[PDB]
RNA sequence: AAAAUGAAGACAUUUUAACGAGUAAGGAAACGAAAUGGCGUAAGGACAACAAAAGUAGUAAAGAUUUAAAGUAAUUUAGAU
RNA sequence: AUAAACAUACUUUGAAUCGGCCAAGUCUGGUAAGCAGGACUGGCGAUGCGGGAUGAACCGAACGUCGAGAUAAAGUGCCAAA
RNA sequence: CGAGAAUAGAAACUCUUGAAGAAGUAAAUUAUCUACCCGUCUUGAAACACGGACCAAGGAGUCUAACAUGGAUGCGAAUGA
């Protein structure tokens, strides 16, 4: 025998669109082909990102957009996850390529001037990524890391998962 | 053509203690007592079911032959592997009348195609017939 | 089986040194200690206010905090199957100056006096100076001639037993 | 029923699978405990710098 | 087009000119010196020993934990594998410490140039290719001025500059069995036994591994 | 069983470098004549390999390797009790050879191993200085014995049958 | 594991390299370069001779007993009675 | 100095387990124990293979199915290869 | 004498056996080597530890409810209704 650290196990990253959705898979096989022959770093970037699970494709409202926008004028915001609509505050005018978008998200960017791009249409004008500003939605917002350790702690606690005579 | 066809072992993983007892059939299950005289690997006692002992990918599930098996039911079944006539051989199932092997075998003739039941219920003609 | 007092099997630890009691020197309530020095941290027994646990004897840690009259002294511990942060504020009385560096800073500074002179040498044109080169491990010697003047030989073999008794 | 009190066999095996885990750079660089004027320093200084980039912003 | 498959050619016998010059003219060096110093009735003291090969002797079951991270540091993680180590105060230490479990002694040029033509391989992406042509050797260790496989043989036996990338490289040698003791490997080869310094009786044993 | 004439220095403050140590080690190869060598410095001049530095090491070999002489050979080994100086003497034609007889011969009729004897010194006597009562028998211009019950002399490993034919005899040979 | 290729070929692609012991225990399904791969029992919804008679079956079903073949194996396939 | 990108840092969720036993250029109680209890490491448990005739722990060496070779422990009168 | 380079050349074969049964495979017997009783508790069982005479059929992590993590899915300041 030889004297190995570890041995060989799978390594844990996705290589492949998660699920059976057709159009996700075909992306993945768009994006899969022209991160290996352009050999840009911008589609290993998208291709990575589309292989994420669902919880780690975190949504981006507009306020986000337009908050990282604002010194990008003639650019696109490409984030691979579904895109909502934060209706407190105004949609100004911009170009978002997304898998998804909300209904009253779309609507909002339309009106504006701005227009919605799937990866498709981004693929076939900006292959490469010319004028892209790549947007990855917040993770640590969600309310199920709050309750991750002990509650007991004295640094860090968790959030105490309510149940029977919670005070 | 026809390569070399090679089996790593004829022979057949019968089940421990099968030879012994009537209860315990032959079919190969994997001794998992704490004491077993055959997971431990014990000199004489250590025959497993392995992947080691897999046939070569080229001529796995290779008729002697030298063809693969395609089960047909009907004359149509046939056309399906018309066109690889040096790759697959017929093989008539076995609910399939006498009748309909007639037809069967009349087919694959014209189409070339080798069938491995071509004497199945054949009529009482072998004896003075 | 030990008990688990604060300072258990402590009558070699906390024992002044031989001919070393009493008040201490003054260089050691003067020295000045700056954020990100490197201390070493030693229990004196003699002051029993402020004593710091004995398992932090010994051990070289940094200045994170200087206070009034004691010193933010920031060490590692060894835990379970881990390693923590201890964030300690000692007198100086329990601490003293690491020469951890010592070392170090020497070669800091002669590489430093070479990278002065070679910013002057480049306004006059002249080649500029290398830097120091880096410390390796004894290398093997090279071949060397003896010249047989000044030689003399000595015949070494093994000796004859004789009984110390 | 005597039963062996302990043992510290195969303990360090165990500890070094996955080996003593070092403390983060941001561990050493926690403030709480600091010195009070030296934070009051501190903090006054970040005030000032923070106050004087929100004017060049509202300039521009 | 092709033309660079020749003028690649010329260069390689351009450096194994020049590498044998380097060797043959420090032999030369050495021999003179010797012949020179019983002219006169002096004591010539010859170099200490630059380059080691260590062999792995013992097995992977039962080792102390401390003999276990030198073995892999190393890269004698397999018994019957050849690695070779520079000479100083850092490693001979290093290598003392595993003594039962390694043989070891200086090399001679045919050892290194037999080792590496038959045993030669690269990790390349990876991957342990063996050493089939010049152009995967310049594909590798090409930016430390290495381009064929008569430098690999110069910088590894004269410990030259670029020593630690190019060594690194080299996979470690899988070497064949042989007669490894007169007695046994149970104890140091002064005694007549296995492990420990040999010095330049390892290449004995390694033509007989080869 | 081998010579050597291993040379060296010490190169510290505490042994002048104008010193050089030489002996003449037997040894089965140079690299334990080098270990013997090292052991009897760092055993009589707190002399370490780290602060040394060898010199020579080169063989020894007999000048007539075709005339027996008389080798006397002083020695010391330990046994149980302690550790006694012997004298011992044999008859050979090189010094490697006499050495080897003095290692069998430790061996069996002392039963030491190699590593509890160290060879002192080893010169050459006289014909009449020889004191061993069976070897001096053998000294002497006309020394005569016939050689009897003796095997018949097979010429080579080829004529060696198991099973031979007739009956088998000695020789006054 | 890394490269290459990739709407359907096929054997779950091609090449290269490393690796393969194991009680307790873990590795649900789906995921084209597939986040382990499969065998078996029974029932339910579909599909099963593409040109308007469309899986097999009184020209002999299921079952039983054996003989051979395929599969590392779980098992499957076919012949004869 | 050496090694290290299928490196490194991990996050979440969860299983089983916390009767252990052996060795020794170690220690304590005991006259002593195949006794009781410990420090460090390697093992057996969980482990087959070659050797020690036999053997949980010794020695060599750890295992996909095979062919040809050099070997390890250890052996070379026969059983038994030399 | 001669590396590179330039100029030109020369390799496609015999014999034996096989439907009067080749090669391979299977079965029975003989011979050499090889092989302690399975399950379980246990530091340790082939154990002078327990259960097991033999065969067939039945036979043991399921359902309802609350919470959580996680993989796939819909919508998203809403979602479910």
């Amino acid at each position: 025998a030889i004297d190995l650290d570890r041995h060989h196990v799978r390594k844990h990253v996705s290589k492949t669109a998660r699920g059976n959705n057709a159009y996700m898979k075909l992306l993945v096989r768009l994006y899969g082909f022209l991160a290996r022959r352009t050999q840009s770093k911008f589609a290993k970037t998208i291709l990575h990102r589309l292989c994420l699970s669902r919880v780690n494709r975190p949504i981006v409202s507009t306020s986000k957009l337009a908050c990282l926008m604002k010194k990008h004028p003639e650019e696109t915001a490409v984030c691979v996850n579904t895109v909502t609509y934060d209706s407190r505050y105004p949609v100004p005018k911009m170009n978002v390529c997304a898998l998804k978008f909300t209904k009253t998200a779309e609507a909002a960017i339309t009106k504006a001037g701005g227009k919605c791009l799937r990866f498709d249409e981004l693929a076939l004008k900006a292959p490469t990524g010319r004028k892209t500003v790549l947007i990855r939605g917040k993770r640590n917002v969600r309310e199920a890391l709050k309750h991750f350790g002990k509650v007991c702690a004295k640094k860090n606690p968790a959030k105490q998962y309510k149940g029977k005579q919670t005070k | 053509i026809k390569p070399k066809i090679v089996k790593k072992y004829t022979g057949h993983f019968k089940r421990f203690d099968s030879n012994r007892f009537l209860r315990v059939k032959a079919s190969w299950r994997v001794p998992r007592g704490i004491d077993n005289r055959l997971r431990r690997k014990f000199k004489g006692t250590n025959l497993l079911p392995k992947i080691g002992y897999g046939s070569a990918k080229a001529t796995r599930n290779m008729l002697p032959c030298g063809l693969y098996k395609f089960p047909v039911r009907n004359t149509t079944d046939l056309e399906m592997i018309m066109m690889q006539n040096r790759k697959y051989a017929a093989e008539i199932s076995h609910a399939v009348s006498a009748k309909k092997r007639q037809e069967i075998i009349q087919r694959a003739k014209i189409l070339n195609i080798r069938v491995l039941n071509a004497d199945a219920r054949i009529k009482k003609q072998e004896v003075a017939q | 089986p030990l008990s688990n007092g604060r300072n258990r099997r402590t009558r070699k630890l906390f024992k002044r040194p031989f001919r070393g009691h009493g008040l201490s020197n003054t260089s050691t309530i003067l020295h000045t200690y700056k954020v990100g020095d490197y201390v070493t941290i030693l229990c004196n027994s003699s002051i029993q206010h402020g004593l710091p646990y004995k398992a932090f004897h010994g051990k070289t840690g940094r200045v994170w905090n200087v206070n009034p009259h004691a010193i933010g002294v920031m060490v590692n511990k060894k835990v379970n199957n881990r390693i923590v942060v201890k964030r300690l504020h000692i007198s100086p009385e329990h601490i003293k100056p690491s020469g951890c560096q010592k070392d170090f800073l020497e070669r800091k500074a002669a590489v430093a006096a070479i990278r002065k002179q070679n910013i002057q040498l480049k306004k006059e044109g002249k080649p500029l100076l290398p830097l120091p080169a880096k410390r390796l491990p004894k290398q093997p010697r090279p071949a060397e001639l003896i010249k047989g003047a000044d030689i003399k030989f000595t015949t070494v073999a093994p000796l004859k037993f004789e009984e110390l008794y | 029923s005597k039963d062996k009190n302990r043992s510290s066999h195969n303990q360090s095996h165990k500890a070094h699978r996955n080996g003593f885990y070092k403390p983060k750079k941001s561990a050493y660089m926690s403030t709480k405990g600091m010195n009070v004027q030296v934070l009051k320093n501190t903090k006054a200084q970040r005030k000032f710098a923070l106050a004087k980039k929100l004017e060049a912003k509202k300039a521009a | 087009c092709k033309a660079r498959c020749q003028a690649f050619r010329k260069e390689v016998i351009l450096r194994t000119i020049k590498n044998h010059k380097d060797i043959e003219a420090a032999k030369k060096a050495v021999y003179t010196a010797k012949k020179n110093a019983e002219i006169n009735g002096d004591l010539y003291a010859e170099a200490d020993p630059k380059l080691i090969v260590a062999i792995r002797i013992r097995g992977i079951n039962g080792v102390s934990p401390k003999i276990k991270k030198i073995l892999k540091l190393l890269r004698l993680r397999q018994i019957n594998n050849a690695v070779f180590i520079k000479a100083n105060a850092s490693t001979i230490k290093m290598l003392r410490l595993v003594d039962p479990y390694v043989t070891y002694g200086y090399p001679t040029l045919e050892t290194v140039q037999k080792l590496i033509y038959k045993r030669g391989a690269l990790k390349i992406n990876g991957n342990r290719m063996p050493i089939t042509s010049n152009c995967m050797i310049k594909k590798a260790l090409g930016d430390k001025d290495v381009v064929c496989v008569d430098d690999l043989v110069h910088e590894i036996y004269t410990v030259g500059k670029h020593f630690k990338e190019v060594n690194n490289k080299l996979a470690p040698f899988k070497l064949n069995g042989a007669k490894i003791a007169e007695k046994n490997k149970k104890i140091h080869f002064i005694l007549g036994g296995g492990f420990g310094n040999r010095e330049l009786l390892i290449n004995k044993l390694l033509a007989n591994m080869i | 069983m081998k010579e050597y004439y291993i040379t060296a220095r010490c190169t510290d403050k505490a042994h002048n470098p104008n010193e050089i140590f030489r002996s003449r080690v037997f040894a089965p190869n140079y690299v334990v004549a080098k270990s013997k060598f090292w052991m009897m410095l760092k055993k009589q001049h707190k002399v370490k390999k780290i602060n040394a530095e060898l010199l020579q090491c080169q063989p020894i070999f007999e000048k007539n390797p075709t005339v027996v002489k008389n080798y006397q050979i002083f020695l010391r080994y330990v046994s149980a009790g302690g550790i006694h100086n012997i004298t011992k003497q044999y008859r050979d034609v090189t010094r490697v050879g006499a050495v080897r007889q003095m290692y069998n011969d430790l061996a069996s009729q002392y039963r030491t191993r190699q590593d509890k004897i160290q060879l002192i010194s080893i010169t050459t006597v006289g014909d009449k200085a020889v004191k061993n009562p069976v070897l001096h028998q053998f000294v002497g211009h006309h020394v005569k014995f016939p050689m009897v019950h003796c095997k018949p002399v097979i010429a080579s490993k080829r004529f060696n049958l198991p099973i031979k034919a007739g009956k088998l005899t000695t020789k006054l040979c």
